[PDB]
């Protein structure tokens, strides 16, 4: 928490 | 011990902050190629068994808030912490999408006394950003609260750092390549030394602008580590 | 090639 | 591999600038213990087969002249270059007896394009000096190369911080540097030796002062490496 | 102990 | 210590 890709 | 204990249940977090586009109020150029870097790093650190978190286009406020929150997590089961900063910069400074933030303000959250579950563990900051505007023309009981930090800078203090719009930055290209080839063989300083050589020897700028043409780059390892670091 |  | 060629006829020069006594008008205190540092360094680098030159109490003008002259020497038969600076300082600055000199001015003489007989060879700058006034409270438990390539700066302390010196034993950093070189120069690469120096200073030293502000303080040295190959003294 |  | 020139 958390991931853009 | 001669080497950091790296057999905690988890290798650690790998936070990647990828700033490509900056507010018009800033003017700063869009950093073409940085998505190649961010994807290369995600894959590279995935293979090293890091829990990778990619973040794109963060304001300087969000960068500080992200770093604060991560430093407040429980890293007791993690061997290490990695943070990669991809953006514009100046000496001592990284740019959020809307302005500059002090590197010291980011790294302070992880001080030995401020993040106790990372005390004694390696804290790696990898920085693709300019450190000024010079060009290289080339030729031919207790521990310190600042201990166990390593800063792997793309370029020497005072200098521009180079990024290719198609291939990604020279530094991250080379970093990922050397980690893929040597992470199961060499201690991290020796890996970063090969990165220095690769960047220094295999890259040279090509520009229609004579002022920016045929320039060179040497990365700079800033180590306050107290032990050797192996990824296997 | 571009600078950061 | 990836190692500097260290079998030239000579290992190289080791210039030690030992500034103990400063002009009264500067207001800078005398650096008791630094002669211990200077002698330890002379013996240590002698055993590594460096040509040591000790200089004491140089003005800012004499430091610049010395560095300029040494950079104009023919280093063609030398493997490397070492410069040790022992003095007061601040970030980016080392003090001559009568005022400051920019470290960037000093190192610029040895740039790859300005000192051609050291191009491609390791240039080591070892600096015992303050980098500011912060105190560390600690916590319990053609092919071209860049002109800035092949420099290494081994700083006694982190950016922004005081560096510590014991008046009887010499500086924490130089003490530790010499011991680690003596023990490991025949078996470890230089970066790994300096990491052990980092370890030693960080763990084995802590300030003792009757002054609470300065008591129980810690230090971590800082390696700045722009080296392109591994460096071995054997 | 003294500082530099 | 010493002095070499």
């Amino acid at each position: 928490v958390d991931d853009d890709m | 011990d001669n080497s950091y204990k790296m057999d905690y249940p988890e290798m650690g977090l790998c936070i990647i902050i990828n700033n490509k586009n900056f507010h018009k109020s800033t003017g700063m150029t869009s950093r073409s190629g940085t998505d190649v870097d961010a994807a290369n790093l995600r894959e590279t650190f995935r293979n090293l068994k890091y829990e990778v978190r990619n973040k794109n286009d963060l304001t300087r406020e969000e960068i500080v808030e992200l770093m604060r929150d991560v430093s407040k997590e429980d890293h007791s089961k993690r061997s290490s912490f990695v943070c990669v900063l991809l953006s514009h910069g100046e000496e001592g400074i990284i740019f959020g999408t809307n302005g500059p933030v002090d590197l010291k303000k980011i790294t302070n959250f992880f001080r030995g006394d401020r993040c106790r579950s990372l005390t004694g563990k390696p804290k790696l900051f990898i920085i693709q950003a300019c450190r000024g505007t010079e060009l290289d023309c080339g030729i031919e009981h207790k521990i310190p609260v600042e201990a166990d930090f390593l800063f792997a800078y793309s370029t020497a203090p005072g200098y521009y750092s180079w990024r290719n719009s198609k291939d990604g930055s020279w530094f991250i290209q080379s970093l990922c390549a050397m980690l893929k080839q040597y992470a199961d063989k060499l201690e991290f300083m020796h890996i970063l030394t090969r990165v220095n050589r690769k960047v220094a020897t295999e890259f040279e700028s090509f520009s229609f602008d004579a002022t920016f043409h045929a320039k060179k780059q040497i990365p700079c390892i800033h180590s306050m580590l107290t032990k050797e670091l192996y990824f296997y | 090639d571009e600078v950061d």
